């Protein structure tokens, strides 16, 4: 069952359409005192400029 | 309607959790019935999923977990203009001098 | 590492499975639940800041192999606390608690060359006196040792390798 298990997982995940971000994209998950935590951005690089809605920028530090 | 619920109370700090479609913004004002009375909370931080940390603008005693909380979708906003001359008001713009309603046009 | 936060859930699930005789079904249920946690697309979701009940209900959907009441209730309890990544360890500690309750052991025998299948019988018989448990050997071949045998049973080892003897003599001097 070891392999048909993984196949059934991939099948059912595609079915219920849980999905991962694009690599150049993410979503804000917290906001506080001037700092935001973003989830995703697999290809953000330290010091990069992230563009927010409303034509504003955030600087990736952590 | 009242979409939120209290999930913690620690002194003056109250945590409220909303459905993730309708999380209040920062500095928004919420409102809860603290017994036979009304209490407004000011959102300070959006932390985690649907949960929001706030400061109570009043005595925190008597708050249960699970009370229904309603979000006024705007910051704390106060009366302004000529109507306020000669009146005393608290931080929320409510009269504390017993002379009755303010009579303001604009907030 | 989730070794310490897995202990409560492992013990609770094992007690529950014992009462209802379904230990062998619970182990399969946990194996599958641990397998869905390793998936590339799900391990992304589990890291997000979704609300617990939403994460549980979107995780429950990916598993019809769970007995609908209790196997899902375990997932819900774990999701409340934010511990769904602990499943691959709840599984191993469940297996360990089972092996304890069924008084079974699994001892590795490491040798320079395979044994005669008459030697193995003697080793297993002797260990079943070293231990109260019914043993299951899994012999292996290693070229670093070059004579004798290593018997490793849990975290107790009995070392009779010539390699060990050499490097234990060198220190006497």
């Amino acid at each position: 069952n070891s392999t048909e298990i993984s196949e059934l997982i991939k099948q059912r995940i595609a079915q219920f359409n849980v999905v991962s971000e694009a690599h150049n994209e993410g979503t804000i998950v917290s906001v506080s005192d001037g700092v935001i935590r973003i989830h995703g951005l697999a290809d953000c690089m330290q010091g990069e400029m992230i563009s927010l809605p409303g034509n504003r920028y955030a600087i990736a530090l952590n | 309607m009242a979409t939120g619920k209290i999930v913690q109370v620690i002194g003056a700090v109250v945590d409220v959790e909303f459905p993730q479609d309708a999380v209040p913004r920062v500095y928004d004002a919420l409102e809860v019935q603290n017994g036979n009375e009304r209490l407004v909370l000011e959102v300070q931080q959006q932390l985690g999923g649907g949960i929001v940390r706030t400061i109570a603008m009043g005595s925190s005693d008597g708050l249960r977990r699970g009370l229904d909380v309603k979000d006024l979708e705007h910051p704390i906003e106060v009366p302004v203009g000529k109507a306020t001359l000669g009146r005393i008001m608290n931080v929320l713009g409510e009269p504390v001098d017993m002379k009755g309603e303010i009579g303001e046009e604009e907030r | 590492e989730f070794i310490t936060v897995a202990r409560p859930y492992a013990k609770a699930a094992f007690d529950f499975a014992v009462e209802h005789q379904s230990v062998e079904r619970w182990q399969d249920m946990l194996a599958f639940a641990a397998e869905v946690t390793k998936n590339e697309q799900m391990a992304e979701l589990l890291s997000g800041a979704l609300a617990p009940e939403t994460l549980a209900e979107s995780f429950i959907a990916v598993a019809g192999e769970q007995l609908d009441e209790n196997g899902q209730n375990l997932i819900r309890v774990m999701a409340e606390n934010g511990r769904l990544n602990a499943l691959p360890d709840v599984l191993e500690q469940f297996i360990h608690l089972r092996a304890v309750s069924e008084a079974t052991a699994e001892v590795d025998v490491i040798s320079a060359a395979a044994l005669s299948e008459q030697q193995l019988a003697k080793i297993s018989a002797a260990m079943e006196k070293r231990l109260s448990r019914k043993v299951k050997l899994n012999a292996k071949i290693d070229k670093s040792v070059m004579a004798g045998v290593i018997i490793r049973a849990g975290d107790m080892v009995i070392d009779g390798s010539v390699r060990g003897r050499l490097e234990r003599l060198a220190d006497v001097l």
